[PDB]
Order: structure tokens, then sequence, then C-alpha cells
């Protein structure tokens, strides 16, 4: 299938494709051409990944000078493996279509704890672990200490990998994480490693947030090599909160006594040291003088000087007196405090601890550190930490704020106070991406209007489309329920929240709803707690024995296990004519990591607005910043939150293979017209006014009829 | 299981066949039933599920696995038709014999 | 607050937290209950290791560190000395080394004879107290007034 595009001729694998994808490939095509980043919005979980793919390949090959190469990343790992599937289906088939190899290489990055292949870190499955492990083996000190080949474990993989891969990188193909585990293995070299060198050359590298977005660990891989090239994000409407979370640092009464322990044992260590061994380790002060990764951006990091701490007791003394004025800090009892400058003015006047010699303490802590040839970093991760918020606070406060709860929420007394240092707006640590990239595409599924993204991110779209799915079925029939049968207001307010009568209404619908409805069903709240509350009122009712008898039931925990657990007996239910009902959370991590597909959250129901409680000072910073800069209103944004969430949370059923599905939302909420304006284009085009506003049993039948619709063939 | 316990001493050469008018959607059996999926492909027992105001999962895969085909009622009138169609015999497969 | 409690009195600290601690030249931990009880005899000696105090040495600090409480005290009154701006050096260096030398008089003070480090104050003395000294700490009200604001 070779589609004649505008731009050029681009190949495709699969035999037809919507006109929406036709939309699709042109706007890209439009934003390659001008070499600008932009936004644009699928509403299809699948197939974007294919058209986008293809339309960059074909791009690549008409003009490879203009792009160096494609850096496609995912929210998660087991996301991305179906990300490099399509990419090898897509490669296989230009391969056919050709006759012949060509020069181009595609590969998925991922934790050393995901992929590796030493025994020794193989049953250890926590990442710090993993990497302090791995540190420790590749060290420097038992670098130097296998040319030595004394008697102790060294890590051969490294080593054979050095010898090797060093001199031949690897000619081209495709490998997914799994089969670049088994190509380490046979080869007897590093997953991890390889493929980190073939970010050199490779003209597709995929991998999550986290791994391009966090100084730390970003810059490294996203060094200035790629100085013109296609970075796409791909259902990335939740960038804000990740970009957020790469900056924001917890600080916790108990982390600092961790802190302080480990910096009584870095002091017994640095005394053993000058009694062992000082003059070789002491060459580190005359190249200090010369002059765990740093958290500051390219152009915000500085080397100059490390400052006045030039020696490790000088700098041990300062990490004291800095973690003294934490602690006591943290320590005080009062309202919730917030001070982004007034709180390095203080620091600098009441302890005596400049910001400049604040600034390089993170890096001259991994230097130092380094010096010390310590077991390993995940002991000492806490004052890591520490010091990656110390040196944060000193570089940069103009869009950040230091936020102190000596209390925390749900608990009236509770002796583990924390002191918090969440971002207030993500574009200050996206600029790097930006301002590097020639262009950046944030392809999103579900996305909230693209108006708002400009404001949040400071960039200049090229593009502003957004594209609604086309199929000659109707595969979505998404409808509202506001009135139940008593014709009662069912809002989710706050106060309307302990409603008995709402309550029952909302349980009335699920029981009809779940008797009408094939097997496999999901139910998303809006909290835990108001989850809870709604489900012993259904318990002291007879509603949900009803529920019970009618279908299997499933509840969602903050627990990962039982919450692992209780989806995998769920997909069995699914599987089998008991069928399921899965409760669950929108801001639940099952919800975002979950996709659900034909057979699977076959019906997903809504049960009130996902809002985040408005007690939570953390989002009292985050939005009053975005009302004094970029102007956007308190209310507008914390509707787009809400929108954008359940946009996320009920996008899932319309997967792809064009499975039908129903999205019902029990909340007349969603019928005000801004609710329904923010909602994603290609769902409320799909509404109408008709059944906006559905009684519970005129929805009922409706839904009946439409699943009656769907269960024909084409 | 009733259905091949009885079926299951038929002749080779008949046809045997199933036709559930699946009405609830839901399915409490004592076993999984995909267990019971593998016993009737090796016996050769074609099921056809027509299913009421439901599109299930679990009989859909039953009918395309055995051989058999899936309907829904559209309404009363079509349903007329579902069952005046299942009244002819089947063509009769590659597993069939005679 | 959080400290179990003096090494003699350790009640205060379970009924009430309103204690602070009290710095001393022996870097000591103290409480203002048993603050009197040191008042009424002795008057200005440590309980345990007896060390002299000429006023009760007596000032309110927060800092469950004795250690911390030395060296911030002994870097407040350095600070009145080497408080030159870095400017004043364009030395790439010398921005820093005299930092470095800094902190290196105020671990030499925290626990080594003071001696050697009072002699070598007293030369700096000579020589800054003309021009640096002053400016700087005129200097200092300026630029704390301006950034309060
Ligand atoms: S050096 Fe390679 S093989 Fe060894 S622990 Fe690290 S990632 Fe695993
Ligand atoms: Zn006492
Ligand atoms: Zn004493």
């Amino acid at each position: 299938m070779k589609l004649n595009v505008d731009g050029l001729l681009v190949y495709f694998p699969y035999d037809y494709i919507y006109p929406e994808q036709f939309s699709y490939m042109r706007e890209l095509k439009r934003t390659l051409d001008a070499k600008g980043h932009g936004v644009l919005e699928m509403p299809s979980g699948t197939g974007k990944t294919v058209s986008l793919l293809a339309l960059i390949m074909a791009y690549q090959r008409a003009y490879p000078l203009e792009v160096t190469k494609l850096i496609y990343c995912s929210r998660t790992v087991p996301e991305i493996e179906k990300v490099i599937e399509e990419l090898r289906k897509l490669l296989n088939f230009y391969e056919k279509q050709e006759g012949e190899k060509l020069p181009f290489l595609g590969l998925a990055l991922s934790s050393r704890k995901n992929l590796c292949i030493h025994p020794e870190v193989t049953p250890l499955r926590f990442g710090k672990d993993v990497d302090g492990k791995c540190h420790s083996l590749t060290a420097s000190y038992v670098r130097a200490q296998y040319q030595h080949d004394t008697s102790l474990p060294h890590c051969r993989f490294y080593e054979e990998f050095d010898a090797h891969g060093r001199e031949v990188p690897l000619p081209a193909g495709i490998y997914n994480l799994d089969d670049l585990k088994a190509l380490g293995r046979r080869q007897g070299w590093c997953p991890y490693f390889l493929a980190r060198y073939s970010i050199l050359h490779a003209n597709v590298v995929v991998y999550s947030y986290h791994y391009l977005l966090d100084p730390k660990i970003a810059d490294l891989v996203s060094k200035e090599l790629a100085r013109k090239a296609v970075v796409v994000f791909d259902e990335a409407h939740n960038i804000d909160n990740v970009c957020i979370d790469s900056m924001s640092v917890n600080l916790t009464r108990r982390t600092l006594d961790r802190c302080q322990g480990n910096l009584e044992t870095l002091q017994k260590t640095v005394l053993r040291i000058k009694e062992t061994d000082e003059q070789r380790l002491r060459d580190e002060y005359r190249r200090l003088v010369e002059g765990a990764n740093p958290v500051l951006p390219d152009e915000v990091l500085q080397e100059a000087v490390p400052g006045s701490i030039r020696t490790a007791e000088h700098f041990l003394g300062f990490l004291r007196r800095l973690l003294e004025y934490v602690k006591w800090r943290l320590r005080v009892q009062h309202v919730v405090q917030e001070s982004p400058p007034a709180f390095l003015s203080g620091l600098a006047q009441r302890v005596c601890i400049q910001r400049k010699p604040l600034r390089f303490c993170a890096e001259r802590l991994r230097s130092l550190l380094h010096t010390l040839e310590i077991t390993d970093l995940a002991d000492f991760s806490p004052l890591t930490l520490l010091a990656n918020f110390a040196t944060l606070v000193s570089t940069y406060a103009k869009g950040f704020t230091i936020i102190i709860e000596p209390f925390d929420d749900r608990t009236p007394t509770i002796a583990n106070p924390i002191l918090h240092f969440s971002c207030m707006d993500a574009s200050l640590a996206i600029k790097p991406v930006f301002e590097r990239f020639q262009s950046v595409i944030i392809t999103s599924g579900t996305l909230s209007p693209l108006d708002i993204y400009p404001k949040i991110l400071d960039f200049h779209p090229v593009t502003m489309a957004t594209f609604t799915m086309t199929l000659a079925r109707v595969c979505l029939c998404p409808m509202i329920i506001g009135r139940g049968n008593d014709q009662v207001a069912i809002s989710s307010k706050f106060e309307t929240r302990e409603d008995i009568a709402v309550i029952r209404n909302y349980g009335n619908l699920l029981l009809e709803m779940s008797a009408v409805v094939p097997d496999g069903i999901v139910a998303f709240f809006t909290s835990y707690q108001y989850m809870e509350s709604t489900v012993a009122s259904w318990y002291e009712q007879g509603i949900l024995e009803n529920i019970q008898r009618n279908k299997l039931l499933f509840i969602e925990t903050q627990d990962g296990a039982e919450t692992s657990v209780a989806l995998e007996k769920y997909q069995e239910a699914c599987e089998n004519g008991r069928g399921a009902i899965l409760l669950s959370v929108a801001r639940g991590k099952v919800s975002e990591g979950i996709d659900f597909v034909h057979h699977y959250g076959r019906a997903v129901i809504m049960f009130g607005v996902p809002y985040v409680y408005t007690q939570s000072r953390i989002l009292k910073a985050r939005l009053e910043y975005l009302r004094d800069q970029f102007q956007i209103r308190e209310n507008d944004f914390l509707t787009f939150d809400a929108m954008r969430h359940a946009a996320q949370c009920v996008g899932r059923a319309i997967r792809g293979k064009t499975d039908y599905g129903l999205m019902v939302f029990a909340d007349k909420r969603f019928a005000r017209g801004d609710k329904r304006g923010k909602l994603p284009r290609w769902i409320q085009e799909h509404l109408t006014d008709a059944n906006l506003n559905l009684t519970v049993d005129e929805g009922v039948q409706v839904a009946k009829y439409f699943l009656r619709q769907m269960a024909q063939p084409f | 299981s009733i259905a091949m316990q009885t079926l299951k001493h038929m002749p080779g050469h008949t046809s045997r066949e199933v036709l559930i008018i699946f009405s609830s959607l839901t399915t409490c059996d004592p076993s999984n039933i995909y267990d019971l999926i593998k016993t009737l492909k090796a016996a050769k027992i074609r099921v056809s599920v027509i299913g009421l105001s439901a599109e299930v999962r679990v009989c859909t895969v039953l009918a395309r696995e055995t051989g058999g085909t899936y309907h829904v009622i559209l309404d009363e009138s079509h349903y007329k038709e579902l069952l005046t169609h299942h009244v002819s015999p089947p063509p009769a497969s590659s597993s069939s014999e005679c | 607050m959080d400290d179990q409690g003096c090494p003699r009195c350790k009640t205060t600290k379970y009924r009430n937290p309103s204690l602070k601690l009290m710095v001393n030249v022996c870097g000591h931990t103290l409480c203002e209950s048993c603050v009197d009880l040191l008042f009424v005899r002795g008057a200005g000696n440590c309980p345990e290791c007896g060390t002299p105090l000429r006023k009760s040495n007596f000032r309110v600090q927060l800092f469950e560190d004795p250690t911390v409480d030395k060296e911030v005290e002994i870097r407040k009154k350095v600070l009145k000395i080497y408080n030159k701006r870095e400017e004043d050096f364009p030395s790439l260096r010398e921005y820093n080394d005299f930092l470095e030398e800094v902190e290196e008089i105020v671990f030499n003070l925290t626990n080594n004879v003071d001696l050697d480090n009072t002699k070598k104050k007293m030369e700096i003395y000579q020589k800054e107290n003309k021009d640096v000294i002053q400016k700087n700490k005129l200097k200092l009200t300026r630029e704390q007034e301006e950034l309060e604001e």
C-alpha cells in the first residue's frame, strides 16, 4: 500500500487507511516541512503509531539530512514494547518491498533493572539496587582492579563490551528489549550499554519520558548529537505532571534521619580511607581545584569551580549544616509555609550557607562519593536526594516553591512531616527539549483542548488540528446520565457527595448497566475515600448484593500487589461468562497503566467528574502560579485537569481493531457546555444532544439497543 | 456437558449440533468452559449460539472455535429469520466425515 | 525538641518541648530548667565537664547537634573577617581559595588550639580593618535592606 502523499510517496503495511489517517499524515508532513514544534491529537490507541512511523521513515528517506533520527517516547515499557512490535512489522514490510536490507537501525532503551544478564543482579528487582550493584561492578576502581585481575567478582559483560563493541557497532536491525537481552547473552555484551552506544548511530530510538526529561539521566543520552531530530511524545497528555515530577523532590523526617546515619557512615569511611590510602585519593583535590547525576539542565548547569567545599571534611561539614537547617525547618510545627526565595535567603542568613557554594553541592557529592570507593549508592541514596534538593534550591526558585507540611493529610496527628519542593510550571524543565530539538510532536490520544498546552508549555505550535475517527460503523456511542429515576441532580459535588439519594442513583444505574452490558465493565470513581463510602453505602443497602449476583465485583486498593491480583482475576472473569465489574480510581496508577481492548472494559462507567481534593497545598501553588503567569483561570485549569483525566480514563475502550464499546458518564456536570467543549473532539462529535442527559432507564435502554446494533457483523 | 454426554455415543457419520438460545449473559459454571471447548473440538460437536440482547465473548469464542456461528437478536422478525436459517443442514467442513 | 531528654533532667523534654537548647563554649546540651540548676551552684560551670564560663555563656539555640552549634557560632564570628566580596579579586582561583582558608580556620578553631588562628587573625586584622572590613561591614546593611524588600 503506497500512498501518494502530497509531500511524497509513503509506504504503508496495512491494506486500507481511514480519512482521519490521511488528515493525520498531511498535517504531520506540514509540521515536518515547517520544521517547527507542534502538537496534534489522534483518537485511536493503535494505528497512530504505524501511520506516524511510516510517515517519519518516508520523510527520512526523502530528506535524510533534514531529520537525523526519530526519538519516539511512550509512557511505559509494556506500552513501548507494542510500539517496537509495530516498528518491526513496518520494517519487515518495507524490506520485502525493497527486496534488500537498508542501513536502518531501530532500538528501545530501558532500565538495567528491566534488562540485564548478570545473575547477581537478576534476583533483585528494586531499581536503585540494580543501579548501585551495576555501578559497583562497573566502577573505575573495579575496572582498574580487573586490569590487575585479582580474585574478585568482576562483571565480564561490560569489559567484553568495551573490548568489542567499541571497535564494531551493530550493522542494523530491530531489537525488542527481550530480544536484546538474548543478543547480549549470546555476544557476552550489555543489552543496555550496546543500545546506549547505538544511540550514536541509530535511526530510531524509543524510551520513556524519564529517559528524556529529568536532567540527571536524560541529558547524557540526549546530548547535542541529535541537534535536528524528530522527537515525538506519544499519549503524552499527562506530560506536565511527569515533567513536574522530574523536578519535585520530597524530603521527609525518616529520609532525613537516614541521611544523618548515612552521613555518619560517610565520616567513618573517610577516616578509614585517610588511615589506609590518602595520597592517591587526595589527587582528587588537585583535579577539583583544576575544575546520581546533576539535576541542572544544559544551560543552567555550571562547572566553574566546586566552591568553598574543596575537601572531604569541608564538604561533610557543609552537608551537616544544611541537614541540620532542613531538620529544624521541618520540625517546626505551623501552618503550611511557602518560600521559594525566602528559604534560600533564610538558610544563608541562619546557618551561613552561601547559595553559590550550595549550587555545586550535588556535583561535588558525586565526585567525593566516587572517591570513597563505596560499596554501592543504594545505601546513600537518601543523601543524594537531599543533595539534589540542596543544589536545585540554590540553582533557581523563580518558577518553583518550597512547601513545608508539618502535618500530613488523612492524619490528625502524625510524627512524619514532609517538605515538598513541587514545581509550578513544566515549561522550565521541558525548555531544553524544545530548544535543542528542531521540532517536537506531542502526539496524544484523549487530549483535552490544545489551546491550553501552549500556555502551560512555552512553545509556538505550528499546527493545531483535532482528528476525528471515522469508520463505516459507529464503534463508540458515549452518553452522559445526569438525571436518575427520581429526576434528581446526580452531580458528585463535594457538598453533594454525602447524598444518599445520589449514591442510590449511582448504585441502581450500575445494577441495571451490569444487568444489560456483556461481560467486562470498569467503573472509575473520583477518590479512594469516595469509592469506599459509596461501596459501604451500597453494602448497607441491598443494591450491592444484587450487583454481586448479576456479575462478579472486584475493587481496587492502594497496594500494587492486591491491584495486580485483582486485575489478573478480572481478566479471567472477562474471558469467562461470569463477567466482572472493576471499581477503580481515576488517579489510580492502574487506570493509566492498563489498556482496555475488545471484550475488556466493554462499557466504561465514570462515577463523578474526576477532581482532586481542594485541600492539597501543592496544587495551590501549581494553580495560583498558573493564574499569575500565562493567565489561566483557576476554574479553567481545574476543569481542564478533570476533563483531561476523564478522557484519559475513558478513552481506552476504543484501543483498536474497531471493537465496539460505550462510555457512560454518570454525572450531570459532563452535560455542561464547558465540559463538553473541553472533551476531545472525536468523542464530543459522536455525542449528541438527544442522548446528552438521558435518564438512568433511558440510558440503559439506548445502551442495550446500541449493543444490539454492534453485535451483528459489518 | 449434558449434550456432550448424550452425543458422545452418537454415530460418527451423523452431524452432532447444538443451538444454545442464550438469554442471560452470565454463565456460572462449576468448571472453566475453555477446557470443555477442547473436548467439544475433539468430539466435532458443532455449537452455534444465538445470543439475546448481548454479544457474549465466551460464546463468541465458543462459536468461532467450534465452527458454529454467533448471532444476536435484532428483533422478533430477525429471530424468526435466524432460526429458519439454522433449520437448514449446515455445510460439512474438513473436520466433518461421511 | 525531638531529643529524648537532658543528660541529667529528662522530664521537661517529655512534658513540653518549649525549652530550647543553650549554647556554651563547651558545645554542650543544656535546658533552661537545668540552667537554673547551673546558676544556683557554680554560676557558669558545666555540670559534668566543669568548663568555666565568664557569665553563664548562655544563648538560645534550636540545633540539636552540639557540633553544629559550635561550628555555626565560630562561623558567625569568622564571617566578620574575610568578608570581602568575590569580585574584588579578578583571579579565578582566588575567588574560592580564601574561602577554603576561611573554612580551614573554622575547622581549626572547632577542635585544635586557636592560638595560631588568633595570631593569624591579628595579622589579617592589621591589614583588612583599614579598608575591607569597614567597607563590607557598612555595605552589609545596604545589601540586606535591598534584599529583604
Ligand atoms: S555491567 Fe552490564 S551485565 Fe553487568 S550489571 Fe551492569 S548492565 Fe548488567
Ligand atoms: Zn537539664
Ligand atoms: Zn559539658
